RNA sequence: CAGAUACCGUCGUAGUUCCGACCAUAAACGAUGCCGACCGGCGAUGCGGCGGCGUUAUUCCCAUGACCCGCCGGGCAGCUUCCGGGAAACCAAAGUCUUUGGGUUCCGGGGGGAGUAUGGUUGCAAAGCUGAAACUUAAAGGAAUUGACGGAAGGGCACCACC
RNA sequence: UUAAAGUUGCUGCAGUUAAAAAGCUCGUAGUUGGAUCU
């Protein structure tokens, strides 16, 4: 029986969507079906910042960041705990998780 | 000893309300069986249509419980149907009889052709629907009897209908839905608008408004 | 853990709602008023009711509780409720009214009101929340 | 008001409506509340027509007066802003108040403790007092409600267009209804103003 | 799986083409 | 509803909605019958008379029982013109 | 849906003819292969000569030997 | 495309009266529609109506009185002889005490009883009860 | 690895790319033919048009662009509803169906044998299209509900668990 | 062999998930076709 009204996708009013490769498997996934994450991290972690500024020759130097867009297939987002399963009604909640709090 | 708890029972028990059609006219929900026992009483007769065992799976085996279908009627234009599930059959039947009394509705009777005597058939073709079961009632000439299956025939005789053609579609082997689809069709006889009932309605005071002073002091 | 039970909590609530006048803040006096009135079995059950009574009377001084109802507290709250200032909040010398409300009052043949003062409406039509 | 000159609304009353912000609605409009508004003003606030508010209030007062037993009318408020105004409305006319949480099964379960069978129901908010108002569809109850511009009108038979959000507006709207009920019954003179002021009905933040 | 059985039934036909001919 | 002899052979005559002219059945528990009081032209007190309106559950589930009663009261003169 | 014109009789009749052959009772009766495979040839009874006595073991869950004859 | 404009006329009236409405708009108007509506009206089922001119196929506004259970069209216009009318009214009408079948005959558009009085058959347009 | 003709890894042929001819098949799916009418709301979005305070293209002339507030038409969708339907899941269409007829095309008739054999036809081939019967069988199947189990995810308790 | 069978469905069945809408569009025969005249 049918589970999702959108068939697990975002495809509406078009026939074909170009595929992409999963970051973890290298598996072909439609771009509208893949699980996408934008990660903006710091190059150095908080375990290394105190040892980096004390050696920096520039006063008030701001350390750079790192920008990566990651694509997952449905299997890796579940195995890596990126995406969980949830109840039938909760499945209809498409608000992003309250991380911004 | 009837100690009524609703204000309709306290008016039935005090001789203020002297007819069931007086309660039917205002669509008031009836919540006590002694009101039905008061007016119809010796006229009422009941019939057990089926006893259904049902089961609920548990860790330690099944859990059995019995369901009872009971029809009730006075053979003079009133009919009801009630269903009850309980751990014991006697309790199930005793509790289903109460529900059948509380479900009693009136039946409109009409004439197939010429209008001589008391009405004998349904006023018009009426359809009842219940979970894949369709039951159609067609008026029939006087003296034809009830041309129907044995399950809807009991409810059609309880209601005072003498002549009627019947048709049935869908899974009629489930008599729980087969009996609830013919009961639905009987209920619709006083819901179908006909040129007989085209006159403007005159509004009479409701019993709650009429016996305000009696209810206040009781 | 030291958590009371519905038996002791119900009995104490009933005692407080029925005998507010004699009960007080002292434990050893409430322990002696409970034995005089309520037919209670042994001391251990008597004390756990008379201790929660003493605990629960302090909360009443802080204000009402959602579990008991004293008619003396009803009277006190009615004295609080029967409060009206000498000058009401609805009699004002000047009432500020928008230009659009003034036309509605004009249609209501209330163009002779003297307490009114038409004000300048906001110009930027920005009353929506940004989307995203 | 059947176009009668004694039932027309006066300047001392329109000034009370204006001071309490009754004419001011919300940013949204229900499609069945559209006939009660005058116009939408920039900053996107709808204005309620006070003439229509007066007509609906008088109709509700008539409906209340037609009930012979004063206690058969039940008045309900869930939000605290209406809890002082329904205990004060019920003390002047004799109706039965319910302030606080409404227990499901009050009108349908016939063995409960606080079981009652009202003949008329008046609520402060259709959206907040939704359980008492849908439970009334099981036992043949008429309903009068105080409605804003975004209030649904299901099971609502007399909807009074008003600002049902502000404390001053709620207190004033409950005080006017009691005033009209008493003046229609004939216990209060229609020339002398009421010696009870609206402040007794208002909600105060502690 | 029906896909494999469809594949199996096709090899049988391809071989029966050879073993059942007009020249037989 | 009556035979050729003219006798009335109907068990009872049901009510009809004042709005949609629909028959109100015996198990329509969402139907209301409402009295609106009438006043004196001079003193404006309760005369002792009233006007009655019946509304059916289908109409008052639809959300149209507020406008229906207002229309019926305007028709009877209770509500002012506009 | 189905065509509903006044000049549709040929369409309706031809469609019914074609679709009756998907009824297995109709096809079995009207095709002729089930009449040639019937040993009795359309008769209700027939006479024959006994060749051997046989015993046929019953299908599960039953366990017995039904006693038949080859004719 | 739009074929049998009378079918659209009768489906619009049926759908509005299910919703408890007091007026219905019918477009386009046609004289078959007008005659059918008059036949319905003379029996007390709809009430007064009015035609709006557009220098085109006009339109109709019909007042509804809540007395209509069903009004429907029959397609195609089968020919009906006076000996085959009883079967049609058994199949289509809900009772022998009320309901009407509307036919078109050489004497006009009428119901199944006026046709019997005038001793004429015709073609079936529809029914209402 | 018990075994691996596999899953993992190192190479690697045809192929993957282009030009010119064949092939005509997909869970080619919204598993939902096309044309037309009627039937509830609400906020957005893409295009075209119409109207309206006010910001900005720096200080001005108008048009023109970027915002802001609405209206109309045609589109991709979304939320909500006792519109009504349905076995239900669910669907504003899958509604307007025993109160059964707007027009028209294709196609189904318990489960297998079987999309197989045979004949015809197209194709270089692989294959495509059309397409049985003998015989065998009392169920196969669709939705939803309580459990049991999961090498599925989250919580809690115990010195007959650990620390 | 007829009814039961509204399980051959003109009256009168079905085709999202139970059997089932052609991959898509064009196009002849066939079927159907908007107001409008006393
Ligand atoms: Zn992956």
């Amino acid at each position: 029986t049918k589970k999702r009204r959108n068939n697990g996708r975002a495809k509406k009013g078009r026939g074909h969507v170009q595929p992409i490769r999963c970051t973890n498997c290298a598996r072909c996934v439609p771009k509208d079906k893949a699980i996408k994450k934008f990660v903006i991290r710091n190059i150095v972690e908080a375990a290394a910042v105190r040892d980096i500024s004390e050696a920096s020759v520039f006063d008030a130097y701001v350390l750079p960041k790192l920008y990566v867009k990651l694509h997952y297939c449905v299997s890796c987002a579940i195995h890596s705990k990126v995406v969980r399963n949830r109840s039938r009604e909760a499945r209809k909640d498409r608000t992003p998780p309250p991380r911004f709090r | 000893e009837w100690m009524p708890v609703t204000k309709l029972g306290r008016l039935v028990k005090d001789m203020k309300i002297k007819s069931l059609e007086e309660i039917y006219l205002f669509s008031l929900p009836i919540k006590e069986s002694e009101i039905i026992d008061f007016f119809l009483g010796a006229s009422l007769k009941d019939e057990v249509l089926k006893i259904m065992p049902v089961q609920k799976q548990t860790r330690a085996g099944q859990r059995t419980r019995f369901k009872a279908f009971v029809a009730i009627g006075d053979y003079n234009g009133h009919v009801g149907l009630g269903v009850k599930c309980s751990k014991e059959v006697a309790t199930a039947i005793r509790g289903a009889i109460i529900l059948a009394k509380l479900s009693i509705v009136p039946v409109r009777r009409g004439y197939w052709g010429n209008k001589i005597g008391k009405p004998h058939t349904v006023p018009c073709k009426v359809t009842g629907r219940c979970g894949s079961v369709l039951v159609r009632l067609i008026p029939a000439p006087r003296g034809t009897g009830i041309v129907s299956a044995p399950v809807p025939k009991k409810l059609l005789m309880m209601a005072g209908i003498d002549d009627c053609y019947t048709s049935a579609r869908g899974c009629t082997a489930t008599l729980g839905n087969f009996a609830k689809a013919t009961f639905d069709a009987i209920s619709k006889t006083y819901s179908y608008l006909t040129p007989d009932l085209w006159k403007e309605t005159v509004f009479t005071k409701s019993p709650y408004q009429e016996f305000t002073d009696h209810l206040v002091k009781t | 853990g030291r958590v009371r039970t519905k038996t002791v909590k119900k009995a104490a609530r009933v005692i407080i709602e029925k005998y507010y006048t004699r009960l007080g803040n002292d434990f050893h006096t409430n322990k002696r008023v409970c034995e005089e009135i309520a037919i209670i079995p042994s001391k251990k059950l008597r004390n756990k009711i008379a201790g929660y009574v003493t605990h629960l009377m302090k909360r009443i001084q802080r204000g009402p509780v959602r579990g008991i109802s004293i008619k003396l507290q009803e009277e006190e709250r009615e004295r609080r409720d029967n409060y009206v200032p000498e000058v009401s909040a609805l009699d004002q010398e000047i009432i500020e009214v928008d230009p659009d409300t003034k036309e509605m009052l004009k249609l209501l043949d209330f163009g002779s009101l003297s307490n009114l003062q038409v004000t300048q409406p906001t110009v930027g039509m920005n009353f929506k929340t940004p989307r995203g | 008001s059947g176009a009668l000159d004694v039932l027309q609304m006066k300047e001392e009353d329109v000034l009370k409506f204006l001071a309490a912000g009754t004419h001011l609605g919300g940013t949204n409009l229900d499609f069945q509340m559209e006939q009660y508004i005058y116009k939408r003003k920039s900053d996107g606030i709808y204005i309620i027509n006070l003439k229509r508010t007066w007509e609906k209030l008088l109709l509700a007062a008539r409906a209340i007066v037609a009930i012979e037993n004063p206690a058969d009318v039940s008045v309900i408020s869930s939000r605290n802003t209406g809890q002082r105004a329904v205990l004060k409305f019920a003390a002047a006319t004799g109706a039965t108040p319910i302030a606080g949480r409404f227990t499901p099964g009050t009108f349908t379960n016939q063995i409960q403790a606080a079981f009652r069978e009202p003949r008329l129901l008046v609520v402060t908010d259709p959206r907040a007092d939704h359980q008492p108002l849908t439970e009334a569809s099981y036992v043949n109850l008429p309903t009068i409600a105080l409605c804003n511009t975004d209030s649904p009108l299901r099971y609502v038979d007399i909807a009074i267009p008003c600002n049902n959000k502000g404390a001053h507006s709620v207190g004033l709207m409950w005080w006017m209804l009691a005033r009209e009920v008493l003046r229609m019954r004939g216990t209060i003179s229609r020339e002398h103003p009421w010696e009870v002021m609206p402040d007794l009905y208002f909600y105060r933040d502690p | 799986r029906a896909k494999w059985r469809k594949k199996r039934m096709r090899r049988l036909k391809r071989k029966r083409r050879k073993m059942r001919q007009r020249s037989k | 509803m009556q035979n050729d002899a003219g006798e009335f052979v109907d068990l009872y005559v049901p009510r009809k909605c004042s709005a949609s002219n629909r028959i109100i059945g015996a198990k329509d528990h969402a139907s209301i019958q409402m009295n609106v009081a009438e006043v004196d032209k001079v003193t404006g007190r309760f005369n002792g008379q009233f006007k009655t309106y019946a509304i059916c559950g289908a109409i008052r589930r639809m959300g149209e029982s507020d406008d229906s009663i207002l229309r019926l009261a305007k028709a009877d003169g209770i509500v002012s013109k506009n | 849906g189905k065509c509903r014109g006044l000049r549709t009789a040929r369409k309706l009749r031809s469609h019914r003819r074609d679709q009756k052959w998907h009824d297995k009772q109709y096809k079995k009766a009207h095709l002729g292969t089930a009449l040639k495979a019937n040993p009795f040839g359309g008769a209700s009874h027939a006479k024959g000569i006994v060749l051997e006595k046989v015993g046929v073991e019953a299908k599960q869950p039953n366990s017995a030997i039904r006693k038949c004859v080859r004719v | 495309v739009r074929m049998n404009v009378l079918a659209d006329a009768l489906k619009s009236i049926n759908n509005a009266e299910k919703r408890g409405k007091r007026q219905v708009l019918i477009r386009p108007c046609s004289k078959v529609i007008v005659r059918f509506l008059t036949v319905m009206m003379k029996h007390g089922y709809i009430g007064e109506f009015e035609i709006i001119d557009d220098h085109r196929a006009g339109k109709i506004v019909v007042n509804l009185t809540g007395r209509l259970n069903k009004c429907g069209v029959i397609s195609p216009r089968f020919d009906v002889q006076l000996k085959d009318l009883e079967k049609w009214q058994n199949n289509l009408l809900p009772s022998r005490q009320f309901g009407f079948i509307v036919l078109t005959t050489s004497a006009g558009i009428m119901d199944h009883e006026e046709a019997r009085r005038k001793h004429t058959g015709g073609k079936i347009l529809g029914f209402f009860f």
